[PDB]
Formats: C-alpha cells, structure tokens, sequence
C-alpha cells in the first residue's frame, strides 16, 4: 500500500509547488500525468 | 422417488450417525432458488406500473437478475450503494432516507 | 456493467489543471482542505479520474436546480 | 376536621347548621328536605353541609400533650 | 340471576371478613406458625467437630412483644406507638428449646434466648390485632390501620412484594438467531439457603448438552444420565419419553455418550472439568458431592434421590424434543402459570434461615474453643443471641436482602390514606418490551391502570380488589392423593413396559400428569383426572390451595396440578348447568348475617383460581350472559381494578392515560393520613384542615375508609375560559374561598438527636444551651432555647435557630452539633418529645409546623388526572357569578377536555351538582352507576337547575351575561404536596468546593452540555464566557514562559517563581477555569506532561 501513500506525498508536493507559481500549469500537468502513469504501472 | 411429491436417500460412507444428523442439517438448510440475503418479495402498484418490495438487500444480485432496469433502484441501506454506485449516489441516499 | 446512468449518481466531470489552479486560488485552500473522493470509487474509475485531480459534480436540488460540488481525489 | 365556620364559595355562615341537619338526617329525615327547610337553597352550601366527615370527634382523644 | 347489590353484598362480605392487606399478613402467619419450625428441623442438629459432645433442637416460640429495658431486666411488654415515639423497634424474643448432649447423653431440656424478630402489625404476633376500637383508641393506636408494616428503629418498614419467574418448573424457548444454539430450557432450582440455574441446549447436531453454575463447559445429555444412576441407553431414552419420533432424536447424543458405558466413565468425566490436578479417586468424590448437592437440589441432596433426580431432568430434555418437533411453542415469561410473586413470609423466611445458619456457625465455633479449653457446659452463656437479633433488624432498617436483591422493605408511604393503601399491595417485577406489555392473564389480579410512568411501567404493579396470592401446603398429600386417584407412576409405567410386554401405543395415548412442574405420572383421560381433583377440592376433602388444569392440545395433552406458594389467585362464582352454585337462600344468609365469604369458599360455592386452572376455565361477567357452557362467574365486574383505580368516578369514560395518571398522582395528594396524626412524629407529615368526603363515591371508597380520611375538597367547577390563566392545563381558583380556608395545609418536619455514648470515661454529648464552644453560631441563634437546651413549644422558628443545643466532645474542646433548622423553612414549633432509649441515651424529638395557603402555582389534580398549577387567584367579585350568585371555586380550560378524552370529568360534575341539590347517594362505580344520567339530569331539572347542569352566568367584573351558558360542576379536587414554596432554587454570590472551586451549597443550577450548545447556537461568545468562565472556577494562574509548568507568585517578593525553573524564568500570568487547572494537575499526577503555550493576548498582526 506505500504506493498509495507514497502518490499522495508526491501529488501534494506538486500541488504545493503549483500554489507558489514555480512552474506553468502545463508542465504541472505533465508531472501529474507521468507519475500516475509511473506508479499505477507497479499496482 | 418412493411416494410421488416425496423421494429417500441413502448413503455409502456415512460413518457415524453424528456425521448423518449433519447431513440432514446440512441438506435442510439448503437454498433452491433465488438469490441470497431476499426473505419475501411482494408485488405492490404504484400506479400505472407494478414494483417489488423486497425485505432483503443484495444490490449486485438483484442487478444481475433479467427483467430489472438497473437505473432505478432503492436500497434501504447505505454501505452497498457506497460500495456499488460511488460516494455521492450514497450521500444523496443518506439525504433522501432522512 | 455502468453506473453512472443510475438516478442516484450525480454527473461527474474531470476539469482541467487552470480551472483547478483558478478554483483553488479563489478559494484560498490547500487542495486537499476540499472534500475528497477516493480515485477507487465506481463514478471516478467510470470517468479515469486520478489522484490529485478535482472533480467538478453537478447534483439536482430543489433550491438552485443544478449544484457544483468539487472532490478532491485521492489515493485508495 | 370541624365544619368551616362559612361556605367556600359564598361567604354564608353554615356552622350553626351543621348539629340541626346531622341530628335530623340521622334520625331518618331525608336530607333533601331538611336542607330546604334549614335554610340551605345554593347546592354550594349544601355540599358543605352534605359532604363532611367530622374528624374533630376521633382527634380528641389522640390531642398533642403540648 | 343475582342483581348488583346480590354481588356487591359477596364483595364486602370478603373485604369485611378479609381485610385490604391480607397477602402480608397470611405470609407472615405461615410463616409464624409453620416455617419457624420447619427451618430448625432442615436445620436439624447441631454437630460439632469433638465426638461426644451434641445439640439437638427441640421446639421454638415466641413471646409476646418486649423489650429490655435494663441490664436483667423482666422483658416488660410494650405497645407499637411506644416503638413509634422511642425508635424502638416492635419485634418479640424467641426462645429455642435445645437439649444439650454431652458425652451422648440426653440430659434435661433447656429453652434459650436466640434473639429479637420483628412481627408484622395486625398479625397473630402482636396483641394489637384482635383489641377493641375503645382499647386501641387507650393505647393509641389508629383503629382504622389495617397493618401489615414492621416498626424498624422506629420506622414503619413494610416489604413490598416481589415478582419472578417460578423456581422448579423447567422454562422453555428458542435460542438466538444465526447461531450454533437451537432451544433452549433453563430450570431454576431454589433449596434451602441458595439457588441453582441449570441450561439445557440442542446445538445444531442434535447432541444435548446440559450445563450448571458449578461445572464449566457443557455436559452431554446422555453421560450426566449415566452419573446420575442409568445404566443402558434403552433407558434413557424410555425415561425421555414413549414415542418413537420424540425417541429418535436423542441417537446423536447417546452416540456422543457412547464411550461413557458405566456409571464412573461418567462421574469421572464430570470430576475432569469439576477440578482438575488431583487423583482419580478425589475427582470422582467431587463430582459426586456436586452433582448430589448442586444439579437439582429441591429433589433432594441425599445420594438416594439422585436417581429421581435423573427422571426429573429426562422430563425437561422431552420439553427441547416437543419444542424443536413443533408440537409447543415456547413457554411465555408473562404468563402468570409462570410468574410467582414472593411475599414476606418467603423472604422473611428464608432471612432467618440465614441468621440461624451464622448463629449456629458461632456456636459451634465458641462451643468446640469451649470444649477444648474446658469451661461452663452451660449454654445459657454462650447464646449470642444479638447474631440473630442485629442480623434480621439489619435487613428490615437498610432493605438490602441476603439473596441480593434490593429494596425489599421500604419506607412506608404515609401522605394520605390511597398512598400506604397502594404501598402496602404492591407487587414489584425483578426483571424488555414484552414485560412491559398488559397481558389477558393479569385480567382479576392486577390492576390495569396502576403503573408508575417511565422505566418502570408495567414492572410495578398493585394486587386486584379481588386478589389472593397463594399460601401453599405441602407436596408430600398432594402426591398421596393423586397416586391414590389411580395416577401410574412413570417408573411404574417404564417398568411394565420393559420387564413387562405391553403395548406402547397404549401408553401413548395416556395423559401425563405434574405436580408442581415435575412429571408425576400417567392416566387415562386427563379431564376425568381434572374433575376428580377439582370436586374433591369443592368438597372439602383436598386442600383449596390445589390448582388443576388440562391441557389437551391437539399434539400434546397433560394434567397440571399446583399446590406451591405464590400463585396469584382469585374467586369466581362456580357455575354449573348455567345456574350459579350461589343461590338466594345464600345472599339471604349472607345480608342477614349468618354466613361469611370464608363459608361461601367451604362450602364449594365459590372457588380461587389461578391462571393455570383459569385456562381451561369459562367466565360470564353477568348472569344474563350465562349459558351452559359457562363454568364460572365474576363476583364483582368492576374488581379488576386496584385501589386507587376503583377511586375513580365513571373511569370507563376516560382514556386510559387518564387513569394511569391520576392512580400515580392520587397518592401525592394532601389529606388525614391517620387519626393520631398528633402523638404520631413523622419526618415528613400533611394536614388538610378541611378535607371533605367526595360527593360522587363509588362503592369501594366506603370500605377502605377512605370517606373517614379523605383527602381533598369538592370545588364548584365552572368549565370556561374566564381569563387566560386556566390554559396549558392550568386552573384558577377563588381567593375568597382560599381566604375562608378552601385548601389551607400544615406541614409538619421533624428534627431528632440522641445523646448518644461513645467510649471513654463518662463521656457524653449532653443536651446544653451554648456558651464559649468552638463552632458557634452566635448569641442570637440561641435566644428562643430554653434552659434545659431543648426549645419550647409554640415559638416562632425562622431561618437558622436551633432547637436543640448539643455539645460533642472530640472524637480524635467541645464541638458544636447543635441542629440549625433549615434556612428555607419557616414555621412554628408544634411538639417537643424526651424519652430514653434502650440503650440509656437522651432522645429529643421536636416536630415544627408551618401553614401553606394555596397560591400561584400550588399543583392541583382532580380524581382523573387533570393535574395543573394554580394559574392566578381571583376575587369573588371578579368571578363570574350565576343568576343565583354562585361564584366557581376552580375554573377549568374547556380545551382540556376534548384532546384528553376526559368524560368522566364531566359526568362526574353533573353527578355532583346532583348530589349536591337532591341530597341522595351517587354511586359511579364502573360498569354500574346509580342513578344513571337521564334520571340525574331530569332530577336536577326537578330542583331548580338546569337539565344540563350548565347556568346562566355573567360577568363578574362588567356585570354583562355571557351570550352562551357555561357548565357547573362540584368535581373533586385533591391539592398534591408539590407546592412552590419548597421548589424554590435560587443562588447568589455563594460558597465553593474545596477541590474544584465551583458553587454549591444554596447550590447553583449545572449550566451543562445542552445549555452551552445552546449558547453556541446563538452565536454568543461574551456571553458563554460569563456563564461558564466569570460566574464559575473564575482563575489566575501564572505559567512559565519555557517549560510552561504553571508556577505562583510569591507574596514576600514581588518576582514571579517557577516550580521547575526556580527564579530564573519569567511568567505570565493567564486567566483561565479553576476546572482547567485541576484538570492539568490530575494529568500532572500521572505521567502526562501538558505544557501550557503562551500567546499574545493582542490580535498582534
Ligand atoms: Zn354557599
Ligand atoms: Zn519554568
């Protein structure tokens, strides 16, 4: 189940860099859509 | 078959008669049709249109059942709606039920 | 075998990162201060929702006629 | 215990009234007439007189030594 | 065809012959004349651990009421009132004739004093119950009181009847759902001193198993058979039962037993789980011991009647077959063929059977010290009678039982005479919705209204007008005489079935017979059996306390027969061939005076039932609807009720909430509770100056007296809406009438010290006006005591003054324990009483009376349960006034009425205005009221008024008539003791607790949870913080800056100090809830470590 959790820090993590304006919301995008991919591969 | 609307059974391996009164709890308590968690169904008119009432709950198996449309149905309780149709469906059921 | 035609369920609707950052920003949350729907439920697999995405649902109430609600998903 | 010294509802003496209808009704009088001829004519007087018990007699002999 | 006053003259022969509490009083006769014995012959001997030396208890009596007044005084006797006034308590000596056998001989007799048991009042004990009115009016006893209370340390303790399952009789039901357990049967066995469950369970198999408190785990069916004496399954299974498809049932089980082949395999296997760890031999001693003396023990413990014992339980396992085949349905905890109500000659019993059993433990104890040291063989010294004499007097005065049920003796209610009428007959459930529930059993034996409201609604009941709870008699004649009927034993029967070839079908078709739950026998035909006992029984020949009863379901038909104690049972008219047995001739002897109810029962007239006789019973409530078919007849309809639920006038016209609420409120109400109310010092006492017998009475309200104790007034009522504060259940009444003395009540408390003797050299707490003491409460306190320390009678008592001046020496220099009369209450000294005590300390007794006027908000019920506070007092010029000038003395919101569905009220104010102006009787007694309401309202024309006791009104205050007439009434009215004036709760600026700092004793109302939520709800926060912060624990404390332990402030030296960080550290000071602090300090004293964060007060920003 770390997956689960470990997803959830990741995505926070993004979702907290996004608030403070470090990167576009494309690039955003992209990181959420290559993590998802990443780690639903393993489950 | 022994008298008609009647048969007997016997047994080859039945050992003891512990392992015998076992069988016959186990043959009584036996299900023939319908599926499980339904004590009574009763047809009931709503007007214009005929609908069951059921004192059982079995979402799943009553959705696999031909002859019912699966976009309306009533469930008394609200875990399996949950667990079938999503959280909303079920927050709206706990609404409608209060 | 789909649910989401069932009279109970809401519509469900995925909405885009912009409208998530311009929700978030007018609301002044952390997104996961919003009401969260877990990416395992049958209405958010129906629509490939991911964690970390906003679902915009549109329920029926009597009182404005359609609602928007958003959940925040999550993981399991 | 004692009879009240006035009817409740209207203040008309029916303590002197009390020993004339209870020696009469005991005799074998009938109290309807009794109470006519006493004087007694508004039923709020009469079930002062009617409906009343007495005490007074039995509570002499258990009296408080003070 | 016996017409209403034919009944009614039966009615009040059994309430003249037999009194209101006769349950009480033929309990403890029973147990005076029988039980007393009987608990030292099971007793039997006293039988010490040295050989030769032996007790054998002869005889035992009781004397005459006494008391020891000194030391070797001569036991002079005493009278109850003396017990009331000195706090004694009325209980009489028992002397024990026990004749001592040393070195095995007999000797000479001797008789020995064992101790003091308080008697009932009005029972064989006591003199009192056979006195004349004069000679009781001498000694100054009330000649009205029908007893049945003990006089405890002065206290009249009465023991309320007690209501349980029956004991002996095997009970069977399903078992829970969705598990292993199919049926259960529990039978609970009560011998001599305790008390035995044993549970018998079908699992889902078809193996038994039976289990017992004792014995962990479940023994099988068939090997506790074997321990128990049976050899071989065939017998088993015959002494289960005799049908072939009940027979099959029990293969799994015997099978499951089927290792166990002697009677050993058994006993050892129930030894393993008895106690485990010691040898063979010790294991089976065990089991045996336990099996004898905790399986069944009412059959007996001695090793011969194990085997009956045996049959007893293949009996009950025949109950499970016929409940899991369908032939029964499972017994109901309800039914009152199940129910025994215990009164107190059964507990009273059995707590002596306790006190003998520890007296004679000491006995023993001190003998065999004796015999071993070498003393006096005496045993006039070594008595310790007290072991008894505290033991059972413990019981009564605290009401915590041996067999650990509570509130078994309770203080008696003595408000009005309705209130210790209903306490006295009243029976208490000990155990769910279902139990709650009014079953059709109760129909003549319980009161139907009668229930407290709330959790206890349908547990606390009262005994019926008609009610008689069963005495008993021995089983020993019973069983004689149905073996001697032609009953065939059920080892006989076994017996010439097995060593005998007979038919088995023959014996099926029998009827099995019991005997007090227990299988007796077979007979041919279970009705002949059944009117056999019953005419021996109306004959005379057997005893009346033998109920019989056949069932005769078409599965399954037995005969029944009941003889045990408890039973409650009541009288019918026996009727046979559609014709009463009663006949004309009889009332005729019954209105002249030659026979009693007592003979009527003899002579097999009339005949107590119980539920279980009553099931096959047929009742006709009248003699018109006799028909041949009937078998029994009511002696009086309207007997069903209670007490307090035959006060009611006209009560089935009302709704039964109704009724419910006006017998829980008729007891509450002020009136004459005794005639020597004066001499008698009660701590809480009411007195209705002018209380007046109801106009409208039914029958039953001239025989318990309550017509010569009354407690209330009849008020002209006027049903209308006069001015808006009669709404919400509210009345208003006449202040003219209040200012003639309308309800105007005295109460009376009662303050009582003794000078009690505590160990040391002459020291006492003598009885003295104060002088210098510690503990004083000031010169002016002091002003109205007397010289002697005791204040005189006939002062005004206000406030705080003390009335009796006490001084204590310490216990670890006088203290002051003097009595502050309570700072509410006002009122006048009305008695002073001295007395010694038995032990030899002063008694002080001084009883302070106080007047109450009615007055705004004074509570006020009506004979139907109209209750409601007094909404205003008005003028007699103010009320409206009749063409007549007959002002109301209450006025009552019609809108009362119609949601409450109260008729009664109505027909009860015509049936008063009629008696009021005829002059003539009004009965309203239920199902028969004389005269009825046509000739009431036609008479009531006749006299003046009008025909539907409405009148023409007007108003009072402008003097205009009213557009509509408005209904006159003389309803009765009872004022209830829930004034205002001791309802008063109100704080200031006040006390606080030691510990927690919060108000209370004047206490403060608890704000609480809800209240808070509520303040919450309003969005107030300024406002919460003076309710729970400024007004409540309001604190300062000072807190550390860095470990933030709270610390004080030094009053020597200005600088704030730290517990942890010394002087060092700076703190801040924080105002918060004493609570708070506390809180922090008890999470302190564990290992908890709250540190407090600082903040800045400011919004800062
Ligand atoms: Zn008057
Ligand atoms: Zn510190």
């Amino acid at each position: 189940t770390i997956s689960d959790i470990e997803m959830l820090l990741k995505d926070t993590e993004i979702w907290d860099k996004l608030l403070r304006n470090e990167l576009s919301i494309e690039e955003a995008k992209k990181m959420f859509d290559d993590v998802a991919r990443s780690y639903s591969k393993a489950d | 078959d022994n008298d008609e609307y009647s048969f007997t059974i016997y047994f080859e391996k039945i050992d003891s008669i512990m392992a015998l009164f076992k069988m016959r709890e186990k043959i009584l308590n036996t299900k023939i049709k319908g599926v499980k968690g339904i004590k009574r169904a009763i047809v009931q008119k709503k007007g214009d249109e005929y609908v069951i009432i059921t004192d059982g709950s079995n979402l799943e198996g009553i959705m696999n059942v031909t002859g019912v449309d699966i976009n309306k149905i009533q469930t008394n309780n609200i875990h399996e709606v949950e667990e079938v149709l999503g959280i909303e469906a079920a927050r709206e059921l706990i609404s409608r039920e209060i | 075998i789909d649910i989401s035609n069932h009279e109970l369920v809401p519509k469900h609707e995925i909405l885009q990162l912009e409208e998530a950052y311009k929700l978030v920003k007018e609301l002044g949350i952390k997104p996961e201060q919003l009401p969260w729907i877990r990416a395992s439920d049958p209405v958010a697999k129906s629509i490939g929702a991911k964690p970390g995405d906003i679902i915009k649902i549109t329920r029926k109430s009597p009182f404005t006629g359609e609602s928007v609600t958003y959940r925040y998903v999550i993981t399991g | 215990m004692i009879i009240p010294i006035r009817c409740f509802t209207c203040g008309a003496v029916v303590a002197d009234k009390w020993e004339p209808f209870s020696n009469r009704v005991m005799g074998g009088e009938d109290p309807e007439k009794v109470l006519t001829e006493l004087g007694v004519n508004r039923y709020c007087c009469r079930r002062m007189l009617l409906s009343h018990v007495n005490i007074i007699r039995e509570i002499i002999h258990y009296t408080r030594p003070i | 065809m016996l017409d209403t006053e034919s009944r009614w003259a039966i009615a009040e022969s059994f309430f003249k012959t037999r009194g209101l509490v006769r349950q009480h009083l033929d309990s403890f006769n029973d147990f005076l004349r029988n039980k007393l014995q009987q608990v030292i012959y099971e007793q039997g001997e006293i039988v010490t651990e040295v050989p030769g030396l032996k007790i054998k208890l002869g005889k035992i009596r009781y004397e005459k009421p006494s008391i020891r007044e000194t030391d070797k005084g001569p036991m002079r006797e005493i009278t109850p009132m003396e017990a009331r006034l000195r706090n004694l308590t009325y209980s009489s000596p028992i002397f024990l004739s026990m004749i001592p056998v040393e070195n095995n001989i007999e000797g000479e007799p001797i008789e020995i004093y064992i101790g003091d048991l308080p008697i009932m009042l009005k029972s064989v004990a006591d003199p009192t119950s056979n006195l004349p009115i004069d000679k009781l009016i001498e000694i100054g006893e009330d000649p009205k009181d029908p007893g049945g209370y003990f006089i405890v340390n002065g206290s009249e303790k009465v023991i309320i009847a007690q209501e349980d399952l029956a004991t002996n009789r095997v009970l069977v039901d399903y078992g829970k759902s969705g598990s292993n357990i199919t049926h259960v049967a529990k039978v609970t066995s009560s011998a001599a001193g305790y008390r035995v469950q044993v549970m018998i369970e079908r699992l889902k198999d078809s193996t038994i198993q039976i289990s017992f408190a004792t014995v962990p785990g479940r023994i099988p069916f068939a090997i506790i058979m074997r321990a128990l004496g049976f050899v071989t399954d065939r017998d088993i299974v015959y002494a289960v039962s005799l049908d072939p498809q009940i027979q099959n049932e029990l293969l799994p089980s015997l099978e499951q037993a089927s290792s166990i082949t002697s009677a050993e395999e058994a006993l050892d296997f129930i030894g393993n789980r008895v106690a485990i760890g010691q040898k063979r031999e010790n294991r089976i001693q065990k089991a045996e011991q336990v099996i004898d003396k905790y399986f069944l023990p009412h059959l007996g413990t001695s090793p011969e009647d194990r085997k009956k014992k045996g049959y007893y339980l293949a009996s009950a396992v025949n109950k499970i077959l016929e409940l899991y085949l369908g032939r029964r349905e499972p017994d109901d905890k309800d039914h009152y063929a199940n129910k025994r109500v215990r009164l107190a000659g059964d507990l009273f019993t059995s707590l002596f059977r306790v006190a003998f059993k520890a007296f004679v433990k000491d006995l023993v104890y001190q003998l065999e010290k004796s015999k071993v040291r070498g003393r006096r063989l005496s045993l006039t010294a070594l008595v310790r009678a007290d072991i008894i004499t505290e033991r059972i007097r413990h019981a009564l005065a605290t009401g915590n039982w041996v067999g650990g049920r509570t509130g078994v003796s309770q203080l008696l209610d003595r408000t009005n005479w309705l209130s210790m009428l209903s306490h006295l007959r009243r029976v208490v459930s000990s155990l769910n919705f279902e139990a709650r529930d009014l079953h059709g059993t109760q129909w003549g034996r319980m009161c139907p209204f009668e229930t407290p409201e709330g959790p206890n609604s349908g547990l606390v009941k009262n005994l019926a007008l008609l009610a008689q709870v069963s005495v008993g008699i021995n089983e020993s004649v019973v069983e004689r005489v149905a073996y001697e009927l032609g009953v065939v034993s059920v080892e006989d029967v076994i017996r010439r079935i097995s060593e005998q070839n007979e038919d088995v079908e023959k014996y099926m078709s029998w009827s099995k017979v019991y005997l007090n739950g227990r299988l007796l026998g077979y007979y041919e035909d279970g009705k002949e059996l059944a009117k056999k006992i019953r005419e021996s029984r109306r004959q005379g020949k057997l005893s009346d306390e033998v109920n019989v009863a056949y069932i005769a379901t078409d599965y399954l038909n037995e005969v029944h027969i009941n003889c045990d104690a408890g039973r409650v049972r009541r009288p019918l008219i026996i009727v046979n061939n559609g014709t009463p047995l009663v006949d004309t001739e009889d009332i005729k002897k019954l209105k002249n005076g030659e026979i009693t109810f007592d003979d009527l029962v003899k002579q097999g007239k009339i005949e107590f039932i119980d539920a279980e006789e009553e099931e096959n019973a047929y009742v006709a409530l009248n003699p018109q609807d006799l028909t041949p078919d009937h078998t029994h007849l009511e002696i009086w309809p309207s007997a069903i009720l209670g007490i307090i639920a035959s006060i009611i006038p006209y009560p089935e016209h009302n709704q039964s909430p109704r009724n419910t609420y006006q017998s829980a409120m008729a007891k509450q109400s002020l009136g004459l509770y005794a005639s020597n109310y004066q001499i008698r010092t009660d701590t809480r006492a009411h007195l209705l100056h002018y209380p007046q017998m109801p106009l409208v009475q039914t029958r039953m309200l001239g025989v318990i007296g309550y017509n010569d104790r009354p407690a209330g007034a009849n008020a002209i009522l006027a049903i209308m809406s006069y001015t808006g504060y009669n709404m919400e259940d509210s009345i208003i009444m006449n202040k003219s009438s209040i200012e003639r003395g309308m309800y105007r009540s005295t109460f009376f408390r009662l303050y009582s010290t003794e000078e009690v003797k505590y160990p040391g050299g002459q020291e006492d707490k003598i009885i003295t006006p104060e002088a210098g003491v510690k503990g004083y409460k000031g010169k002016d306190y002091y002003r109205l005591l007397e010289d002697n320390g005791v204040v005189s009678p006939e002062v005004e008592v206000k406030g705080g003054d003390v009335l009796i001046g006490k001084v204590s020496p310490p216990r670890f220099a006088k203290r002051d324990t003097s009595i502050v009369t309570r700072h509410g209450e006002n009122g006048i000294v009305d008695l002073v009483l001295i007395t010694e005590t038995l032990e030899g300390n002063k008694l002080v007794k001084v009883r302070v009376r106080d007047l109450r006027i009615p007055e705004i908000g004074d509570k006020f019920a009506t004979r139907h349960g109209q209750k409601g506070v007094v909404g205003i007092l008005i003028d007699q010029v103010d009320m409206p006034y009749t063409a007549k000038g007959i002002v109301p003395d209450i006025i009552l919101n019609p809108h009362a009425l119609p949601s409450r569905m109260t008729i009664g009220q109505i027909m009860e104010a015509i049936g008063g205005k009629y008696a009021a102006l005829s002059g003539k009787p009004v009965d309203a007694t239920p199902f028969l009221e004389t005269p009825k309401l046509q000739e009431m309202q036609k008479e009531i024309l006749k006299l003046g008024h009008l025909p539907d006791s409405t009148e023409v009104v007007y108003d009072g205050r402008t003097g205009q008539k009213l557009k509509s007439r408005i209904l006159f009434g003389i309803v009765y009215y009872q004022k209830l003791h829930h004034m205002v004036a001791d309802k008063m709760h109100a704080r200031a600026r006040g006390p606080v607790q030691i510990l927690t700092r919060q108000p209370t004793e004047e206490g403060g109302l608890r704000f609480g949870e809800m209240e808070r939520d509520c303040l919450i709800g309003f969005g107030t926060a300024m406002l919460i913080k003076d309710r729970l912060l400024d007004n409540s624990d309001k604190a300062v404390v000072y807190i550390c800056d860095q470990c933030g332990y709270v610390g004080w402030y030094d009053r020597s030296k200005n600088r704030y100090v730290c517990p942890v960080h010394g002087d060092k550290s700076v703190l801040h000071p924080v105002t918060v809830s004493y609570a708070f602090k506390l809180l922090i300090q008890e999470l302190m004293s564990m290992v908890i470590s709250p540190r407090l964060i600082l903040g800045e007060k400011v919004n800062l920003g």
